[PDB]
RNA sequence: AUUUAGUUGGGCACUCUAGCGAGACUGCCGGUGACAAACCGGAGGAAGGUGGGGAUGACGUCAAAUCAUCAUGCCCCUUAUGACCUGGGCUACACACGUGCUACAAUGGGAAGUACAACGAGUCGCUAGACCGCGAGGUCAUGCAAAUCUCUUAAAGCUUCUCUCAGUUCGGAUUGCAGGCUGCAACUCGCCUGCAUGAAGCCGGAAUCGCUAGUAAUCGCGGAUCAGCACGCCGCGGUGAA
């Protein structure tokens, strides 16, 4: 429920972005906590961080609703 | 209870029949303090007995009070480290409050699916020596005298 | 691990939900009246001398 | 008639000792003022556990007392607002006056 | 006219009786009978200073009761009444006497006690 | 067999037996019965063919469908195939909010 | 007299508010008791046998608990076991134990109409009224630093219909979808609403807990900490037992 739209962060903007014409960076360092997918972030390639760990994950266009904290599982249960 | 015997509260009768013995009738169906709601019942089922062979409606009570009510009990009197317990008289508030108890409490059993036919009926049935409450004290006086040699002495 | 605290808790805050209660002259961060800016037991200790205006002891 | 007062303390005595003094001075150069109306004396309560690490299962508890007391004054004379003002001590209580 | 006074207070709840010479009834509150006293059968209950005094009429009843349960504050309405009883007759105090009817309830809700769950209730406490 | 879907089932009254479908609840059915303009009738389904087949294609106004079903399947395999965290412990039932849970496995598998 | 209405004219009559006061002490009589302490009844009264509760905790016991409220004997660390910031975690779960909430329905569920409390809180805090919404609620706004304005018209209550004994119109967990609110931000990890879903569970062995009357049992309401979050804690009141 964030009835005023979704939120993303300014300082999660500023990496790159001309790679809107040519094939993408690899490099994508985050806190990849707050900000959530709307469609003008499908199909890069982030690092998604958790707490200790920039774990990489790439974008399917589906994978769009929900924010970057499904991908970064802070428990270890193995 | 340890040091003396208690007061026994003596209690008001009712707000029409001026009864005390279905003021404590009530008293022994009341749950969560709902009086009301068990009183208006209490009088539906007088209303019930009322018309369904319409004798009197407080001798229906009394003869239910008599194909009930007990007159032995046995009782753990034990000296010396055994089991020899004793059919003793009962005392007589005791007596009536065990046949308040064999009718109400037992009455919880009869299963039907009006709410207080498993009261008024039931209460009418024990008028003339039916209703299990009497065979209760039935099995209740033949278990009874199964030690009335080997404990009537004490 | 508190002196730097305590003098962290009387700057202005990095955002609204970070000024939260604790005591004046210990350190308690649960427990604190904050009609009167003291502990549990600070006021307790308080109570008993008359150095507090107001408060007795209560029985009804 | 343009002025009404209140009393707020913590102890009744001190109360009433300083409302019989204003009652005193208050149809000195004016007349007819309305007696001491009580008040429902709001009271508070707290708790306290007493110990320092565990034991919530005994506690402690303390309370606030606040008194209030009501002084009306009707149709006063001008010479008593500058004898009022006169009127400055105790200081256990405070004043709440309004014309 | 003369009109007759009576108070009665049970289980915090206050009532002001007011009684006339009239024919036998009570309004509480601008009401009826039993508009405002609900389904409760308690009309003998208020009609048991009358079965000692005066049985049973006829004097209509002015009550303005408020505060309270309506049990309680019905059963203040019978002290009252025969506060009444007593103002207008010395000649049934030894009748009130025997039925009681006059004497306040003093019992009402008990203080609790800070470490229990209720004013006597104690809490499970496993032996093992 | 019945009239729509499986198993409409008489003996009840009408808002009582249309709650037997996967796909009503209550606010469903009053309003269904809105629709049409009847009543509860009576205690036992005593409807006219009119009554049954008005009811009947209302009720295809809807998702009431035993691939309603299969819709709930291709929600949670939307769900649980992307990653998926969510589908780990979807199959694990406990909520997307969170639960905390070390004992309430009872609720689904009963882990006694 | 008036007005919807104790409103406005008026009174302090009743109630209430709370200061100063009176009142219950074996006080009188009768029996029991060595005639003594004392025990049992009676009259009077609002309560008669320390009227009902609370605060109040001796000598001492357990090297019981506390350096993690505080102070501190001694010992150790000091470009660091000290300090600043981001993100995570104390909220995991193959399991066993303790404490509470909700049910296993007919003294009941569902729908309609219909009454009576007490304590306390309120300035960046409680919201009157109005409009709109299935709702959580949204907007314009009026009173309120207080016996005045709000929280707030309490639930069990009462009258009619209903269902007809079923895993059920009982039950209400779990799960998709749609939302609302404060927060810079509800994934890890807030609460609440609506739709769709509907599991166990028909009174629980051995054993074990609380309680002698406004108590036990049931039902609501307020407060602390608090942007937000309570089945916990503290307090009040209704019905009222064996
Ligand atoms: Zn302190």
């Amino acid at each position: 429920s964030l009835k005023k739209g979704p939120f993303v962060d300014d300082h999660l903007m500023k990496k790159v972005e001309a790679q809107q014409g040519a094939e993408k960076k690899k490099v994508i360092k985050t806190w990849s906590r707050r900000s959530t997918i709307f469609p003008s972030f499908v199909g890069f390639t982030i690092a998604v961080y958790d707490g200790r760990k920039h774990v990489p994950v790439y974008i399917q266009e589906d994978m769009v609703g929900h924010k970057l904290g499904e991908f970064a599982p802070t428990r270890t249960y193995r | 209870p340890r040091k003396g015997p208690v007061a026994k509260r003596d209690v008001l009768p009712d707000p029409i029949y001026n009864s005390k013995l279905v003021t404590r009738l009530i008293n022994r169906v009341m749950v969560d303090g709902k009086r009301g709601i068990a009183a208006n019942i209490i009088y539906n089922s007088f209303d019930i007995i009322k018309e369904s062979t319409g004798n009197d409606p407080l001798e229906v009570f009394e003869q239910a009070m008599k194909n009930v009510m007990p007159v032995l009990e046995v009782k753990a009197r034990r000296v010396g480290g055994s089991n020899y317990q004793v059919p003793v008289e009962v005392r007589p508030e005791r007596r009536t409050t065990l046949g308040l108890r064999w009718v109400v409490n037992y009455a919880r059993l009869r299963g039907e699916h009006t709410m207080e036919e498993r009261l008024a009926k039931e209460i009418m049935d024990a008028a003339n020596n039916t209703g299990a409450s009497v065979k209760k004290r039935e099995d209740t006086h033949k278990m009874a005298d199964a030690n009335r040699a080997f404990a009537h002495y004490r | 691990a508190k002196k730097s605290m305590i003098a962290k808790n009387k700057r202005p805050a990095k955002h609204s939900t970070q000024a939260y209660t604790r005591c004046e002259r210990c350190g308690r961060p649960h427990s604190v009246y904050r009609k009167f800016h003291l502990c549990r037991i600070c006021f307790r200790e308080l109570a008993y001398k008359g150095q507090i205006p107001g408060v007795k002891k209560a029985s009804w | 008639q343009k002025i009404r007062i209140r009393l707020k303390a913590y102890e009744h005595r001190i109360l009433d000792q300083s409302a019989d003094k204003i009652v005193e001075t208050a149809k000195r150069t004016g007349a007819d003022v309305s007696g001491p109306i009580p008040l429902p004396t709001e009271r508070s309560l707290y708790t306290v556990i007493r110990a320092t690490h565990k034991y919530k299962d005994s506690r402690e508890q303390f309370e606030m007392r606040t008194h209030k007391r009501l002084i009306d004054i009707v149709n006063p004379t001008p010479k008593t607002v500058d004898a009022l003002m006169k009127l400055d001590l105790p200081s256990g209580v405070n004043i709440e006056i309004k014309l | 006219q003369v009109q007759y006074s009576g108070t009665g207070r049970r289980k915090n709840a206050v009532a002001r009786v007011r009684l006339v010479p009239g024919t036998g009834k009570i309004t509480v509150n601008k009401k009826d009978v039993e508009e405002y006293i609900p389904h409760a059968d308690l009309r003998e209950v208020i009609n048991q200073p009358f079965g000692v005094t005066e049985t049973k009429g006829a004097y209509d009843v002015i009550v303005n009761v408020n505060g309270g349960g309506y049990a309680g504050q019905s059963g203040a309405i019978r002290h009252g009444i025969a506060r009444a009883l007593l103002q207008v007759d010395p000649d049934f105090r030894s009748a009130l006497k025997r039925a009681g009817l006059l004497t306040r309830d003093a019992r009402m809700v008990e203080r609790k006690k800070p470490g229990l769950k209720k004013a006597r209730k104690a809490s499970q406490f496993s032996k093992r | 067999a019945r009239i729509a879907g499986v198993d409409i089932p008489r003996d009840k009254r009408v808002v009582v037996s249309l709650t037997y479908i996967y796909g009503i609840g209550n606010t469903t059915a009053k309003k269904v019965l809105a629709n049409v303009g009847v009543s509860e009738d009576v205690r036992v389904r005593d409807l006219t063919n009119e009554q049954t087949d008005a009811i009947r294609a209302e009720i295809d106004k809807l998702k009431v469908e035993g691939d309603l079903r299969r819709e709930v399947n291709l929600n949670i395999k939307r769900l649980m195939e992307i990653g998926s965290y969510r589908g780990i412990r979807h199959r694990r039932g406990l909520p997307t909010r969170g639960q905390n849970t070390k004992n309430n496995a009872r609720t689904r598998k009963g882990p006694t």
